[PDB]
């Protein structure tokens, strides 16, 4: 009966709301209303095993599990995926999957187990039945029980049941499910099988998000389409699937790129979703701006891309403002001195570009003398068509002079 | 029995957990790839003695047919044998031989963290037991069952017997037991176990062809294959297989996209050496009384003083032995508790000794003080003849140029002035491609030791663009290295030439501006 | 019965442990080879008297035929007849002789370390005696049986009789148990023990047939061979194969790989008094009052009055 009020409960109908359409608040999902990616699934000894689909996830489930990708983002539409089309029963597998336990780990570190947030950000847990009955119930079931746990990165080992869970992972015989970035995949590595990454298709996924959200005006799609191969490097650019608000805001919000469609605005429009998503003052939120403009500095200085994680005095400390902001990450497997990596090797030159109007309409002791330093290392004619082509009209942006 | 039924058969089942068949194979401080069904691979064993004779060379199954307990398992430093250990008891739980299915009782322990009453050891560990099997039915069942009841025991490095004396009387004073139990270590503390216990095994070393299996296991056939050239070159490489942990480490630079063969060998020991520093920083709390780099500059005086004296065995007097048994304690050398009086203190390489005075020399040559510089051209000092430098002191100054920038200019200096051969008649060519001695060559010059002298200088000339090949300063000591090989000729055979011959006329072709001739087969 | 069944069951199979059958023959600081089945020969023996006379050659058998309760063993210094003694438990727990296997309790504890209640002081060593055999079920026991009750006590050169009493008692005071006991120690204090116990016999020197099978047991022949032509050179050394210690320590040093033959005798000497230096720096404690090189000054004084002006007993 237990089991039955969970099963009640779990289809919960006001559970399919997602910020996606934030501002916008377009009436409608993001399953019947959006499209996909797939999965980049990893062996963990080095080959890059196959690419699997989110059938293909039901078809070898795995007993404990991390996938990578963006929180807010994919990772926590997969879980909520998971559980509210889990409310719907489509694949021949499904309406037998018996528990599962949609949890973000990101607000609390409790120290205490499931009547703590099933009771505090969900209905209740029961009081008849113990919180260790309820755990006894996870262990005398455990056979279906389905995990959807979210960001052990925000996460140690205060939680008890939790953490001692995790790490004794046998002792239940589940399916645990865990959607940590690629800052602290490490952590999850002493656990796993098998490591999944998420992976936008730009081919297909942009067109059909602004395709079926924007069927109202088709002819700047057109122009989109017609950049593609003007353009050929447009899946360059479009990295992350639920980060294409801030185009949906600069559809319906900034009517000026049905005018005005090249790439510099539609980026220009992300970079101002990223000063208004965690909207704040001048704190290393935007001093990670600004130091992460000069990893830029160094990312087209040498022509360094993947970076060697020594030089840090550009932007340095507190790695959960650059990673929360995501502008950057790191290595996940061994090196020597670990690599970061990017979402997008030539936004990080709008990142430069950024790094240039700062040091280009500010203050004029030395800062200027960067701008002009490294726009002094750049001074041959005939680099200038394509290289002040690209990166010159990132600048060609931020209209300050 | 069901009590035996249910949590035996819990723990039968137990023992394929990720975490107990994945770890970091280099401590706890990096993401490194563990796989028992990959990673593992079938090492050497020896049978040994009182003579501590290498009787009988044991393989993991044969260890398995020759059951005495207590087993006592012991090898090298920074080993790992977990692998073994995990791959036994997880066999154990997938059904791997026929004696390890005559059990079923396996357990196994890290003795570096064991704490606690045994029962409650194994219950920080396991967590699985209820009240209603208690401490005397866990106890008196352990004596009770008496033949099937199998102990794996490991981390004696970092044993402490206050943390639990119940486990060192379990190791000790098995007549209490008699039941089946199994010790691996090291031989930091083996004089400690070794008269107990009956069994006594080594792990040898490490073949070429499991290393095979290892690199090949691991990493794309790219690596593998040009990682591998680098190996089917150098034949000190070659020796240098005989360990897992150079394997690793090989697999772990090489590991990521590309050919990361700017990482010749110097690379190697030096990624070796700092990685062994940062292993055993705050493992062995480094230096506990007397801080870490003055045990550094131990060891190095021990390398500097051992191999510029011809010097490799190391016993010390009784009482001076404390910084000695620090480093072991590191786990830099091999320590020799076994059958000789004095105990035995040995590198576990002897060229890896020839790298710890090569870094230890360029570090004496790095600072500012004109004392520890001028006496590391007093180390200089002792090399005047240059045929024993090509015989001995090669792989050190190679080690030494190659590490630091710095110390190749001294290099320079003082090599760039030595000339006397030296011995010739104890030093004549053991190998050589000249397979055809005429009396024509005889009659070019009667004098057959001067054509020792021209292989001699020829030889000096190949450790010279050896030493700059692995040197790496690719464009910058040109104006000496030019005035070095004026004066000096060049003996090539054209049917074995390597690569880094084509690095000499690339970097610096003035060399070859500035030699003498090429005797050219 | 089954109590004495059980336990005593399982220390007739107890003694045949590792430990119980090697050590270290020079103490305890070195690593070094030692083998019941192999180290052990058939050392000599003497037969003692009132006159302290050798009178009969009393072999290890010979000495097991020839029972007297209390039995007196003394000997040299630094001997180790701890060889001989877990030779007889050992053999007793494999089938030795017919007289060891009349017995049914033997019995062998290190007097330099025993400490505690003779119950507790056995259980120091055994710690398999349940609650259910209490102490007056063992003391009661032991004097029960009374005639097939047999120790093995060594090491009264450390005896302290404030560690037990009861033991020293079971030496001296046997009448109180009348249970066959067995003392082997050194000249060292025998004149505390000897009026009272009955049967005193000797460990005498060692034959060169039998140093013949302790150096070819447990060496390879080469160093076996040369070091042998070494022993049938000197005279002078085959005087010196009258004890083991010296055979030890000539197997000890040829031992490794090669012919270190640069040890004629001189440094074989030099490394048995030094090794004898090492052996004793703390085991009594070296110079306990006045400090040691006091001591060692004192000995060579007593070699340089006594050589130099031909005297060679020593009564101060």
């Amino acid at each position: 009966s237990l089991s039955e009020q969970l099963r009640d409960n779990y289809t919960k109908a006001t559970f399919r709301h997602m910020n996606l359409p934030e501002v916008c608040s377009s009436l409608g999902t993001d399953h019947l209303l959006s499209c996909d990616v797939s999965i980049i699934s990893k062996h963990i000894s080095q080959p890059v095993q196959e690419a699997l689909t989110i059938p293909e996830v039901f078809s070898n489930l795995n007993s404990v599990m991390c996938v990578e990708g963006e929180t807010g983002s994919g990772k926590t539409t997969f879980l909520k995926r998971i559980a509210f089309l889990w409310a719907s029963g489509c694949c021949p597998l499904l309406y037998r999957f018996q528990l599962v336990f949609y949890l973000s780990l990101s607000s609390i570190t409790p120290d205490q187990g499931l009547a703590n947030i099933i009771c505090a950000q969900l209905l209740g847990a029961g009081g008849c039945i113990s919180e260790v009955c309820l755990s006894s119930s996870i262990q005398q079931l455990q056979h279906q029980v389905l995990f959807l746990l979210d960001d052990y990165s925000g996460l140690a080992s205060l939680p008890q049941a939790l953490h001692t869970l995790i790490t004794k992972n046998y002792l239940s015989r589940t399916c645990l499910l865990i959607a940590v970035h690629t800052n602290r995949v490490r952590d999850i590595r002493l656990y796993l099988g098998t490591s999944l990454e998420i992976q936008e298709f730009p081919f297909y996924n942009t067109v059909s998000v602004l395709r079926k959200f924007f069927s109202h005006d088709i002819i700047c799609v057109e122009k989109l389409i017609i950049y593609f191969i003007d353009n050929k490097d447009l899946q360059g650019v479009y990295k992350t699937p639920l980060f294409v608000a801030a185009v949906c805001t600069d559809w319906i919000q900034n009517a000026s790129a049905q005018d005005k469609f090249q790439d510099v605005t539609l980026f220009q429009s992300y970079m101002q979703y990223l000063s208004l998503k965690y909207k704040a003052t001048a704190e290393p939120l935007q001093a990670t701006v600004s130091s992460c403009g000069q990893l830029a500095l160094t990312g087209l200085f040498s022509s360094c891309f993947e970076f060697n994680s020594d030089d840090l005095a550009e932007a340095g400390v507190d790695e959960d403002e650059k990673l929360t902001t995501l502008l950057m990450s790191k290595f996940t497997a061994q090196r020597l001195r670990p690599v970061y990596r990017f979402l997008g090797p030539l936004f990080q030159e709008f990142l430069a570009a950024v790094r240039l109007t700062e040091l280009l309409s500010s203050d004029r002791q030395e800062d200027q003398d960067l701008g002009l330093y490294y726009l002094r290392q750049i001074d041959s004619p005939l680099k200038a068509i394509n290289s002040f082509n690209i990166f010159l009209y990132y600048v060609s942006s931020h209209s300050s002079s | 029995e069901e009590d035996l039924n249910v949590l035996a058969q819990n723990l039968k089942d137990l023992y394929n957990s990720p975490a107990f068949l994945n770890f970091y194979p280099l401590g706890e401080d990096i993401d490194i790839i563990f796989n028992l069904e990959k990673t593992f691979t079938e090492p050497i064993m020896w049978k040994k003695d009182h003579r501590h004779h290498r009787v009988e060379q044991l393989t993991l199954g044969s260890l398995l047919e020759a059951l005495k307990s207590p087993c006592l398992i012991e090898g090298e430093s920074g080993k790992g044998k977990s692998t073994l250990l995990q791959r036994i008891a997880m066999l154990w739980a997938s059904g791997g031989c026929r004696a390890l299915k005559g059990f079923r009782l396996v357990f196994f322990i890290h003795l570096r963290s064991a704490r606690g009453g045994l029962f409650e050891t194994l219950y920080d560990q396991l967590l699985n037991i209820p009240d209603f099997i208690s401490k005397p039915t866990f106890k008196a069942l352990l004596l009770k069952l008496h033949k099937e009841v199998l102990f794996l025991l490991d981390g004696y490095n970092e044993f402490h017997p206050q943390n639990c004396p119940e486990i060192e009387a379990l190791i000790k004073e098995n007549h209490r037991f008699k039941n089946m139990v199994i010790v691996t270590t090291t031989t930091e503390c083996l004089r400690h176990i070794r008269h107990v216990g009956a069994l006594t095994a080594e792990v040898g070393d490490m073949t070429e062809d499991s290393a095979k299996d290892l690199i090949e296991a691991v990493l794309v056939p790219d690596q593998v294959e040009r990682l591998w050239a680098q190996i089917q070159e150098s034949r000190c490489l070659r020796n240098l297989m005989k360990t897992p942990l150079f394997v690793v480490i090989t697999c772990a630079i090489q590991m990521g996209r590309q050919e990361f063969q700017a990482h010749t060998q110097t690379m190697l020991f030096q990624t070796f050496y700092d990685l062994l520093i940062q292993k055993n920083s705050h493992r062995y709390r480094g230096g506990a009384s007397g801080d870490f780099a003055r045990s550094l500059d131990y060891c190095g005086d021990l390398a500097l003083e051992g191999v510029f004296a011809h010097k490799f065995d190391f016993e010390p007097e009784h009482g001076s032995s404390m910084n000695e048994d620090v480093l072991v304690t590191i786990g830099l050398l091999c320590k020799y508790t076994a059958q000789r009086l004095k105990p035995t203190y040995k590198f576990f390489h002897k060229s890896f000794q020839e790298y710890t005075a090569g870094r230890r020399l360029s570090s004496l040559l790095t600072s500012k003080e004109p004392e520890e510089v001028s006496k590391g051209n007093s180390y200089l000092n002792k090399m005047v003849s240059i045929s024993d430098i090509t015989s001995l002191y090669g792989n050190l100054l190679l080690y030494t140029c190659g590490s630091s920038t710095e110390a190749t200019r001294a290099v320079m200096r003082h090599l760039a002035m030595v000339y006397q051969h030296g011995s010739l008649q104890g030093l004549s060519v053991t190998k050589r491609p000249l397979w055809r001695q005429e009396s024509i060559q005889s009659l070019r010059n009667t004098t057959e030791q001067d054509v020792l002298k021209a292989i001699n200088v020829n030889s000096f000339v190949e450790c010279g663009i050896n030493l700059f090949s692995e040197s790496m300063s690719k464009s910058d000591l040109s104006q000496e290295f030019e005035a070095f090989f004026q004066g000096k000729s060049l003996y090539i055979n054209s049917e074995n030439i390597p690569d880094y011959l084509f690095d000499f006329f690339e970097y610096l072709p003035n060399c070859a501006s500035a030699l003498d001739f090429v005797k050219l087969d």
